[PDB]
RNA sequence: GCCAGCACCUUUGCUGGC
RNA sequence: CCACGUCAACAGCAGUUGGACGUGG
RNA sequence: UGAAAAGAACUUUGAAAAGAGAGUGAAAAAGUAC
RNA sequence: AGAACGCAGCGAAAUGCGAUACGUAAUGUGAAUUGCAGAAUUCCGUGAAUCAUCGAAUCUUUG
């Protein structure tokens, strides 16, 4: 059974904290063998969201920054206060 | 003047009186104690009456009040008898403002700390002059005359009353040691303490209150003790009786002096690591009550502004006559059927029941709507202490830990979030228990001061406590000399 | 460790400085350091400032190479002014130092004579300089250490 | 009665449980404390009232 | 300190396995400093593996006759502080003093219940 | 009714009776060149050493592929850059590397025994230890006159007890003799203790029997005594250091044993 | 040149290039330390 | 019972020890990051290796069992 | 700014005034 | 202006400009150094702290 | 005030070389330092760009200038050094 | 989105042109 | 690169400055 | 370097570095590529 | 056989192990371990080892 757990960690940085006040997206660094629907599936059974946008790329960190826009009903703020 | 222009603002009012402005120079060590007793020396002529020649004379102003006497930090019949109270009130509008977070204000931020610490002074001021025609409408002075002396005499106490601000400002900026509402309070509950139980007793008759006897400690322990230069004799131990027992106000004092001053001493200890070592390190207690005591302070004033349910603010609707929205519905503060005449039946069961005499067992569902308002005031300034700045929950966890993570590398790491936990089960609770037994501080006896005493005791030794870590830990003058020496290093 | 190195002082009739890994030169201060002398900390200071302003430097001795020809001083058995103001800054940060220890002293007042001064190699920076061809010459940028001790006569 | 005030009075009666209990060294501070202060408010509200009475005498 | 022949290492290396080789339980030999006489007697013994709380005088050194409880010693350093003395400098800047344990001598024990039964249980060489 | 006949002393000891013959192998003239020949023959054929290492030169291909500028190619070497290498390093010449053989082994010495020659070795020995004033002159003290070189008994080999070794050389006086070794000078040797060389302890005296040896366990241990047999001994055991006239006891049963040969050697002087 | 494609390998040395040592310190207090970088 | 390895974990059966497991990865991953907190703590680094520790058991449990058909 | 001597002075005078009236 | 490097270049960010033609006030120059934010040189710029040429 | 007029027809026609500006402003420095007698000589903007206006070259021979002082002494002395 | 005017301390609001 | 904090070394002098040093993004 | 880091507290001076005096230790011309 | 890159509370230097990431385990020992700052665990029987196991459950990427 050969799978992975996707988030390595949140990434919580000046810019991070910013976009979860601007239209509720967390962002996160995963494996760097991470795929898509794997962090779709892994922030709702962790947060019970649903996603409005996964989108990935590359940090000098090495782990992936992950990038996900999550639902209005969600409320970002305390589930923030919950990380 | 009008014009045409977009304004709502007072702007050219406001410099054409005359209120004040604050230091200019400062100087330690030896001028700073001089100073600081020297404010408190101009303090001490409130022995010097008010103006005011028919109020003076035949009536000689109505009856203490044993209430109001230890919050504002007054005295009646004399220059001062607003004190701290419109002050220490424009810190609660502004803190319930703020609190409410009706008005966002970010504190750390130098512009608009500055604004309301300004916009505080200025309101302290505004305070002052509605309180002196709160107080003239109260109908206190036994004359209330239409726009002659009684214009005059109000005037006056917002006179010494600048005064007693611009004194707390002096004191605060650095003219004095401590805060100058800290002195203010502790010299007044300090005033009330030996003119009580020292005292000296004069004979003469009075139906109205007079002061006959005072120097209870002294009529009681020479009494039980032998004959003096006076001749007495005889034990009087306790009655329910008109005239003192003497040993009444002498076991209460003492009684809320051991039971809050331990209190006092009561801290929450929260262990940190490592001195240059492995293993456990220093016990760091922490200090709840002077947390809690601007919070207590706070709640202990409220209770005696409320339109809908006080004493200063209905006192006034009682005695005027005109019912309408406003009526003495609020509460009844006139002559009662009673042997005792205090409110009869008021809306003010916020009203604290003690005074100089035994507590009142008889009514029991007063002390519990009592006791539950101030420890809910309590919790609710407890939580707008921690949203107003102050030492953030937030801002300093967070700060601390970034900061030290990357205080170049790399740092290992702290016991702040092992503070995180405790500290708001201290702080919160902490102020509500401080509320808790500033009621059975009150209850044991004695007033003009009872929920005043025990905060200024309080936050006196908390306070104590933090300028001895200042001075052994930190360094300059120090309190190390006693005990220290010989840590290790492994 | 260090000082004085020619001993004799002693140190209730003494004042002492140093300077310690400076980078202002070997070469210029060794002749200051010479040159300074002695004469009190005083004229020792107001000869050093109306250098900076035009009074030149100070006279050099045995590093005296050829320059042009030369001069207007002064030269007072010299005859090869030169202006370092580089070392000028480094003995009076030196003087500074030296007559603060001798403000605490408390000693005073007409007394002094600069009695040893020495310079410590601290040693010589080494850098390069351009040329021909892939081949690089020395450049040094000269430092030094000092010591500077004075007593009372 | 629900979850989270159940959760914040058995926080809050942890505080109330680690009292750090008297000790005598601590309670001599307290004496000196209570004493320094005792003697302030000996000066104080001694002063106050025996002015007061001159001026009673003074005018009648 | 260890008994001849086998290994026959001249050599700093011998020194070396000294040193380097042998954590806390063969360190339990590096950390034995003789006992008493009256308390050779009570467990027939000669020698013990040092406490945390067992008390000690130092007897070879500039130090030479201090008791205290030992505040801790190391593995890797096979050497004691003694619960102190110390030595400060004015402001609390402190110090360690270290030793030696064959150059100590254990005056009173806090011995245990099943530590004493394994000591006193044949020793060797099971390990 | 004598000749080398000699008195018996016991351990005992505190004597009684008589003792048998001292050899005809005691006498021949005592020459110190072979003595010193031989020492150094057994002694080559066990050492050997270390030294430097890297490899044995060489990490460092080359041949001489020198790159002229001035002063030359000095003279050699090659490989290469910024190190290390010049020469270097290759040497030697070296502020670095070798040295020019690395200590060579290699470098076969030895001394081969001939049987003649072992035989002739052993019989010259034998007659070393026979003397008396070259004693003192080796650097160890005798006190009791004379019985000598001293004889000691049979019940030597039994012990075994450390406090009947105390017996033993109490008689044979000596004794001060052994309580010199152990007293510093025996000291401390530094870098030289590894292949020996010292700082700087003396020797003190060799006990022969014969049946045995005995050498039994407790025999073994003691400040500087050695033990050694008359069937199987040599010149290290004899004079160490080649400096002879060693301090040396003997049993009796060491004349019989030592006289009957076969093989053939025999005294002439 | 072309090696197994790829934005990977480019990847690899970014990590490579924060994770480098760089720098402090505090432990060439307690060693041991002969001196390095 | 009171806690949290070793004789508690390593003989339980297992379904129970594996839903115990990811929910004190869930105290760990509310503590993550940071939240790391500043910390370290020795919790942090025994939970996280505790995870570590008895996956070995788990994974050990089945691969022994396989080798008993 | 104003002047701690100012508010000093002011005071002094204020309760000289007030007394006699 | 001291240290002002950095808000010569972040002036001239918000106003879209090559960071010549940005203009910085001499007198309140303290107050325009008491930026570091884009919305804090928002405040500077309508006041008009901060032109463009 | 006083009004002089700096004669930089004296060695101001004999330097360049290439570069005059620098030492003209030096030379009217310790000019003005001479007639007015003090220390610092202000040197305002206004003479910076009288000067470099023609560019060097470039200078529209001799200057007036208005100069202002002094009785401050030291401490903060007033030398305008443009027009008062 | 860019430019200009009035109101406002700013964050803003109203009006006009491209 | 960008942002913030610094001057021991590095910059061909010097420094309140940096492409350097330190830490984040 | 030293048995043990005891790797130099405290005070004055200096922009800082450092210097002066003082502390530790058997020894500091044993003060850190010692 | 070997090698890349990760892992950590820290990460200069060394080697310990693999996304479970100096881990721990089964035999086993006894008062101190996590190099250190710090955060903690233990201390009259379940903390802590290569003193010894050519012994072991996990095992990325490349070869």
């Amino acid at each position: 059974l050969d799978s992975y757990k996707v988030i390595e960690q949140p990434i919580t940085s000046e810019t991070a904290m910013k976009k979860v006040e601007d239209g509720n997206i967390l962002v996160f660094q995963v494996s760097m063998k991470a795929n898509k629907y794997q962090i779709k599936k892994a922030v709702k059974e962790l947060y019970e969201v649903d996603v409005l946008k996964v989108n990935t790329l590359v940090r000098p960190n090495g782990t992936k920054k992950a990038y996900v826009r999550l639902t209005a009903d969600y409320d970002a703020l305390d589930i923030a206060n919950r990380i | 003047m009008s014009g045409f222009r977009l304004i709502d603002i007072v702007k050219p009012i406001l410099p054409i009186l005359p209120e004040v402005e604050l230091p200019f120079e400062k100087l330690p060590f030896d001028d700073k104690i001089v100073y600081t007793i020297f404010a408190g020396l101009i303090y001490l002529f409130a022995q010097f009456p008010l103006v005011g020649l028919p109020k003076a004379t035949t009536p000689n102003v109505n009856d203490p009040i044993y209430f109001l006497r230890g919050v504002f930090g007054c005295e009646p019949r004399t220059l001062l008898e607003f004190g701290l109270f419109p002050n220490i009130s424009s810190g609660l509008i502004l803190q319930l403002l703020a609190g409410l977070k009706v008005i966002k204000v970010n504190f750390k931020i130098q512009s608009d700390r500055e604004l309301f610490q300004s916009l505080t002074k200025v309101f302290a001021i505004v305070q002052y002059v509605i309180l002196t025609n709160i107080f003239i409408f109260a109908g206190y002075f036994g004359d209330d005359l239409s726009v002659v002396q009684i214009g005059l005499i109000n005037f006056q106490l917002v006179g010494a009353g600048i005064f007693t601000t611009l004194l707390a400002e002096v004191i605060d900026k650095g003219f004095g040691f401590s805060s100058g509402a800290m002195i203010i309070n502790t010299v007044v509950i300090a005033t009330n303490l030996v003119a009580d139980t020292f005292g000296v007793s004069q004979i003469k008759v009075g139906e109205d209150d007079q002061t006959e006897a005072q120097g209870a400690l002294i009529n009681l322990i020479q009494g039980l003790r032998s004959k003096h230069k006076t001749f007495i004799g005889g034990i009087i131990s306790a009655f329910n009786r008109d005239y003192l027992p003497n040993l009444t106000t002498t076991i209460i004092v003492l009684a809320i002096a051991i039971i809050v001053c331990y209190l006092q001493s009561v801290r929450v200890e929260l262990p940190i690591r490592s001195t240059r070592a492995r293993g456990t390190n220093n016990v760091y207690p922490i200090k709840l009550l002077y947390t809690g005591c601007l919070s207590v302070l706070f709640s202990y004033t409220i209770l005696f502004y409320i339109h809908i349910f006080a004493f200063v603010l209905i006192q006034l609707v009682a005695k005027n006559e005109p019912t309408h929205i406003i009526c003495k519905i609020m509460g009844h503060y006139e002559n009662a059927n009673n042997l005792l005449a205090v409110p009869t039946f008021p809306l003010s069961l916020l009203a604290p029941p003690t005074s100089f005499f035994k507590g009142v067992t008889q009514q029991p569902l007063t002390f519990i709507t009592y006791s539950a308002f101030i420890l809910v005031t309590g919790i609710w300034f407890a939580d707008k202490w921690q949203a107003i700045s102050g030492s953030s929950a937030r801002d300093v966890a967070l700060e601390f830990k970034d900061q030290g993570i990357t205080l170049m590398g790399r740092r290992e790491q702290n016991v702040a979030k092992e503070l995180n936990k405790v500290i708001p089960i201290a702080a919160v609770t902490g102020a509500s228990v401080l509320s808790l037994i500033t009621v059975i501080g009150e209850s044991l006896g004695l007033k003009g001061k009872a929920a005043g005493i025990v905060v200024g005791i309080a936050g006196g030794f908390s306070l104590l406590e933090v300028i001895t870590i200042e001075y052994q830990q930190s360094g300059g003058q120090s309190a190390l000399n006693q005990v220290l020496g010989v840590p290790g290093a492994m | 460790m260090a000082r004085y190195g020619a001993t004799s002082t002693n140190p209730a009739k003494s004042a002492s400085a140093r300077g310690s890994y400076l980078r202002v030169s070997f070469k210029n201060t060794r002749e200051t350091a010479q040159a300074i002398n002695g004469w009190e900390l005083t004229k020792a200071q107001k000869y050093l400032e109306q250098v900076l302003d035009h009074q030149r430097a100070i006279p050099f001795r045995r590093f005296n190479s050829s320059i042009g020809r030369t001069a207007q001083g002064k030269e007072f058995g010299v005859t090869k002014a030169r202006w370092p103001a580089k070392s000028v800054k480094f003995v009076q940060g030196l003087l500074q130092n030296a007559a603060a220890n001798a403000e605490a002293k408390g000693l005073d007042a007409t007394k002094l004579y600069v009695s040893h001064i020495q310079v410590n190699q601290a040693p010589k920076q080494r850098r390069r300089t351009y040329r021909a061809h892939g081949r690089i010459n020395k450049y040094e940028s000269s430092p030094s250490h000092i010591e500077l001790v004075v007593t009372e006569k | 009665l629900v979850e989270a005030p159940v959760e914040f009075v058995r926080e809050g009666t942890q505080f109330l449980a680690k009292c750090k209990k008297p000790d005598l060294k601590e309670y001599t501070k307290i004496v000196k404390a209570v004493g320094i202060g005792f003697i302030a408010v000996g000066i104080i509200g001694y002063a106050i009232k025996l002015i007061h009475i001159p001026i009673r005498y003074v005018i009648v | 300190m260890a008994k001849q022949s086998l290994d026959v290492s001249s050599d700093r290396r011998k020194a070396r396995k000294a040193y380097f080789t042998a954590p806390s339980s063969q360190r339990r030999v590096l950390l034995s400093a003789p006992l008493s006489k009256e308390l050779r007697a009570q467990y027939g013994i000669k020698a013990l593996p040092i406490r945390r709380d067992d008390e000690v005088l130092v007897v070879r050194g500039s130090k030479k006759g201090q008791e205290g409880k030992i505040s801790s010693v190391y593995r890797l350093k096979f050497a004691v502080q003694v619960d102190k003395v110390t030595k400060e400098k004015v402001n609390g800047a402190s110090v360690p003093i270290n030793l030696h344990p064959s150059k100590l001598v254990i005056t009173k024990l806090h011995l245990d219940k099943d530590r004493k039964a394994l000591i006193q249980r044949k020793g060797g060489k099971l390990e | 009714m004598s000749r080398p006949q000699v008195t018996v002393h016991s351990l005992t000891g505190e004597a009684t009776a008589n003792a048998l013959p001292l050899p005809a192998v005691f006498s021949a003239p005592i020459r110190p060149d072979i003595v010193h020949t031989v020492f150094t023959s057994v002694n080559k054929n066990k050492r050997q050493a270390y030294a430097v290492s890297e490899k044995a030169g060489h990490q460092t291909s080359a041949e001489s592929w020198g790159t002229g500028r001035a002063v030359a190619r000095i003279p050699r070497v090659g490989g290469g850059g910024t190190g290390r290498s010049g020469q270097g390093a290759f040497g030697n010449m070296c502020r670095g590397g070798r040295m020019f053989a690395p200590t060579k082994t290699w470098r076969k010495w030895n001394v081969k025994v001939n049987h003649n020659e072992k035989r002739y070795a052993t019989a010259s020995a034998i007659a070393a230890t026979a003397v008396a004033s070259l004693v003192l002159a080796r650097g160890h003290r005798v006190e009791k006159i004379p019985e000598i070189p001293l004889v000691v008994s049979t019940d030597l080999e039994s012990i075994q007890k450390t406090k009947e070794a105390v017996a033993a050389l109490k008689a044979v006086g000596a004794h001060s003799d052994l309580l010199k070794v152990l007293k510093s000078k025996k000291l401390r040797a530094g870098k030289g203790k590894y292949r020996n060389r010292r700082w700087t302890q003396r020797r003190g005296p060799l006990v022969v029997y014969a049946e045995d040896n005995g050498i039994v366990k407790a025999l073994r241990n003691v400040p500087g005594v050695e033990t050694a047999n008359v069937a199987s001994l040599n010149l290290l055991q004899l004079a160490p250091g080649a400096h002879l006239g060693r301090f040396v006891i003997w049993t009796e049963a060491a004349f019989t044993k030592l006289d009957q040969v076969w093989g053939s050697e025999t005294v002439a002087s | 040149m072309a090696a197994q494609k790829s934005f990977r390998i480019k990847q690899k040395m970014a990590k490579a290039k924060k994770q480098n040592r760089p720098l402090p310190q505090w432990i060439r207090l307690r060693t041991n330390n002969t001196i390095r970088y | 019972m009171a806690g949290v390895k070793a004789y508690e974990l390593r003989t339980k059966s297992k379904e129970q020890l594996a839903s115990q497991l990811v929910d004190l990865k869930k105290e760990l991953a509310e503590l993550k990051v940071q939240k790391l907190s500043r910390p370290s703590l020795p919790k942090i680094k025994t939970v996280r290796k505790s995870i570590a520790c008895v996956l070995t058991v788990i994974n050990e449990q089945q691969r022994e069992a396989v080798r008993q058909l | 700014r104003v002047d701690s001597l100012v508010v000093l002075f002011l005071s002094v005078g204020f309760i000289f005034s007030v007394i006699a009236l | 202006m001291a240290n002002l490097r950095t808000q010569k270049r972040l002036a001239a960010s918000v106003v879209g400009v090559g960071k010549r033609k940005v203009w910085l006030d001499p007198n309140e120059t303290s107050e325009i150094a008491q930026a570091n934010s884009r919305n804090a040189i928002r405040k500077l710029v309508k006041n008009g702290t901060i032109v463009k040429k | 005030t006083r009004e002089y007029t700096i004669n930089l027809h004296k060695r101001l026609h004999g330097v360049s070389f290439k570069k005059r500006a620098p030492r003209a402003v030096k030379e009217i420095k310790k000019f003005a330092k001479l007639h007015m007698g003090t220390d610092d000589v202000r040197l305002a903007p206004e003479l910076n760009q009288a000067i470099w206006k023609r560019g060097v070259k470039g200078v529209e021979y001799r200057l007036r200038l208005r100069i202002s002082r002094k009785r401050n002494e030291e401490e903060d002395a007033k030398n305008p050094l443009f027009s008062y």
